[PDB]
């Protein structure tokens, strides 16, 4: 199996450097051209960089976007890729794909895609989240909806479960919504009425970026 | 730079439906135009290749034609596995460019949503901050209307709305929406409504509490 | 056209 594997993303302030790597294998390495492209917060598709395989003059090649800021280089004795990123950007923030060229004269598409590892650049402070719960107003079925606001935080990604991954069934993780550089997100779940308020239900919200986990049991309006 | 233009931006269709797919390219191109598919969580997986060059281990319902500056890809008999984003690529001249992709969505029976609202909690008001929020859940097709009223009057200011992907399991959309007010707003009103239009019904659904209750 | 393609 064709394995492309990179790692290396974070968050970083413009005006940084970071590299990327990405280890292959399963396949002859120093033959392939390889590329780095990536994936806008807006899912657009964007080539960053290729370095030819050894058969194919061994060249590199660049938009006009990064020239003179990444260098994309080669390990063939590691099978390993890299992308060294100078003076980063904020419309650098992507997903970073690893990715093989085909063979021959029919063989300048992209193969094979890693799994990409992030890169954020902000100069936005990281802030972690308040935690609010959700409950019904005191006046208000069968089905109980709850939830969980998730508000202020910064950078992505935030990760919510409830009850510790024992309500998996009728939960919504809504996308987040960015407004004066801060995140907001909410989660909601759906249990049986007999289990709520009898049972409790918790949120628990994991931020690493600021290393903060909060639990939020919702309990009901007075 | 060769700028790919794909069309239709996004699609919805039945399983077992056929579609195509249209890339135009602003120059000529040769044959040099590639086909990917991004599902949700996942990486592009290259579909076709030169135009109409077939992949071992892709289905024989995908197909690809064209060269020059006009392309398709056909998918015939689409599969609920089928579903996600679609992508050209050329690979005729420097710099690599892509399309901005077209999304296949998964057409459904109609489905009305589920509308929560929930008053702001005690802890935000101890902060200065008001949000009410509203859940509108596994409703289809997508297009929905949420008005926030506040003692009977609408409200356009301070509202958020968020959407999810399509469900995975029963092919259906949720959409949260969230008024934020400060708490001293909030504090000079009664009543706060979420009332949301969709073509499962003639009459909106209206979800209140107020704060006498 | 690029010429990408890897030889042997």
């Amino acid at each position: 199996e064709v394995m492309l594997v990179e790692s290396g993303g974070g968050l970083v302030k413009p005006g940084g450097s970071l590299k990327l790597s990405c280890e292959a294998s399963g396949f002859s390495f120093g033959f392939y051209s390889l590329s780095w492209v990536r994936q806008t917060p807006e899912k657009r598709l964007e080539w960053v960089a290729t370095i030819a395989g050894s058969g194919v003059g061994g060249q590199t090649y660049y938009p006009d976007s990064v020239k003179g800021r990444f260098t994309i280089s080669r390990d063939n004795a590691k099978n390993t890729l890299y992308l060294q990123m100078s003076s980063l950007r904020s419309e650098d923030t992507a997903v970073f794909y690893c990715a093989r060229h085909g063979e021959g004269k029919y063989g300048s598409n992209f193969a094979y895609w890693g799994q990409g590892t992030t890169l954020t650049v902000s100069s936005a402070s990281t802030t972690p989240p308040s935690v609010y719960p959700l409950a019904p107003g005191s006046a208000a079925n069968s089905m109980v909806t709850l939830g969980c606001l998730v508000k202020g935080y910064f950078p992505e990604p935030v990760t919510v479960t409830w009850n510790s991954g024992s309500l998996s069934s009728g939960v919504h993780t809504f996308p987040a919504v960015l407004q004066s550089d801060l995140y907001t997100l909410s989660s909601s779940v759906t249990v049986p009425s007999s289990t709520w308020p009898s049972e409790t239900v918790t949120c628990n919200v994991a931020h690493p970026a600021s290393s903060t986990k909060v639990d939020k049991k919702i309990v009901p309006r007075d | 730079d060769v700028v790919l233009t794909q069309s239709p931006a996004t699609l919805s269709v039945t399983p077992g439906d056929s579609v195509s797919l249209s890339c135009r390219a602003s120059q000529t191109i040769s044959d040099n135009l590639h086909w990917y598919l991004q599902k949700s969580h996942e990486s592009p997986r290259l579909l076709i290749k030169y135009s109409s060059q077939s992949i071992s281990g892709i289905p024989s319902r995908f197909s690809g034609s064209g060269s020059g500056t006009d392309f398709t890809l056909n998918i015939n008999s689409v599969e609920t596995e089928d579903f996600g984003m679609y992508f050209c690529q050329q690979t005729n001249s420097w710099p690599l460019t892509f399309g901005a992709g077209t999304k296949l969505e998964l057409k459904r029976t109609d489905a009305a949503p589920t509308v929560s609202i929930f008053p702001p909690s005690s802890e935000q008001l101890t902060s200065g901050g008001a949000s009410v929020v509203c859940f509108l859940n596994n409703f289809y097709p997508k297009d929905i209307n949420v008005k926030w009223k506040i003692d009977g009057s609408e409200r356009q200011n301070g509202v958020l709305n968020s959407w999810t992907d399509q469900d995975s399991k029963d092919s259906t959309y949720s959409m949260s929406s969230t008024l934020t007010l400060t708490k001293d707003e909030y504090e000079r009103h009664n009543s706060y409504t979420c009332e949301a239009t969709h073509k499962t019904s003639t009459s909106p659904i209206v979800k209140s509490f107020n704060r006498n209750e | 056209a690029v010429g990408l393609g890897a030889v042997f």
